[PDB]
C-alpha cells in the first residue's frame, strides 16, 4: 500500500482544488492497518496542521476530523495525549502560534476539541486541554 | 510516555 506520508502529502497538498477523499480516507484506513500507524499519523498531522499555508492546515484538520470519526481506540488514544493536544494548543493560543494563525483554523480546532469532549468522554486529557483553554478565555 | 499539559 501507500505510506502514511504519501497519503497525508496528497490529502493536504496546497495544490488541491477540492478535498481528496481517496487520500483522506486512505490515510485513515492505513493508520488503522499499521501497528505503529496511529503514533506516526498523529506526528504527521500535527506538523501539517501547524503550516503557515492555510489550505494545507485546513485540509489536515479535515483528515484529523475524518479519522477521529471513523477510527480508533488506538487512534483516539494517540490524539488524547498532551503530546498531540499541545500541538493544537500551540496553534490556538496567543502565547504561541495563535497570533499568526487565521481565525478559521483556530475556530476549527476549538470546534473539534469540543466535539471530542462530548463524543469521546473517556479521553479525559482532551477535556483537560479544552477546559484549560476555556479558563483562559480562549474558548472562545 | 507523555508530555505535560502545555499551559
Amino acid at each position: 500500500p501507500e505510506t502514511l506520508e504519501a497519503r497525508i502529502n496528497r490529502a493536504t497538498n496546497p495544490l488541491n482544488k477540492e478535498l481528496d477523499w481517496a487520500s483522506i480516507n486512505g490515510f485513515c484506513e492505513q493508520l488503522n492497518e499499521d501497528f505503529e500507524g496511529p503514533p506516526l499519523a498523529t506526528r504527521l498531522l500535527a506538523h501539517k496542521i501547524q503550516s503557515p499555508q492555510e489550505w494545507e492546515a485546513i485540509q489536515a484538520l479535515t483528515v484529523l476530523e475524518t479519522c477521529m470519526k471513523s477510527c480508533g481506540k488506538r487512534f483516539h488514544d494517540e490524539v488524547g495525549k498532551f503530546r498531540f493536544l499541545n500541538e493544537l494548543i500551540k496553534v490556538v493560543s496567543p502565547k504561541y502560534l495563535g497570533s499568526r494563525t487565521s481565525e478559521k483554523v483556530k475556530n476549527k480546532i476549538l470546534e473539534l476539541l469540543y466535539s471530542w469532549t462530548v463524543g469521546l468522554p473517556e479521553e479525559v486529557k482532551i477535556a483537560e486541554a479544552y477546559q484549560m483553554l476555556k479558563k483562559q478565555g480562549i474558548v472562545k | 510516555s507523555d508530555e505535560d499539559l502545555l499551559e
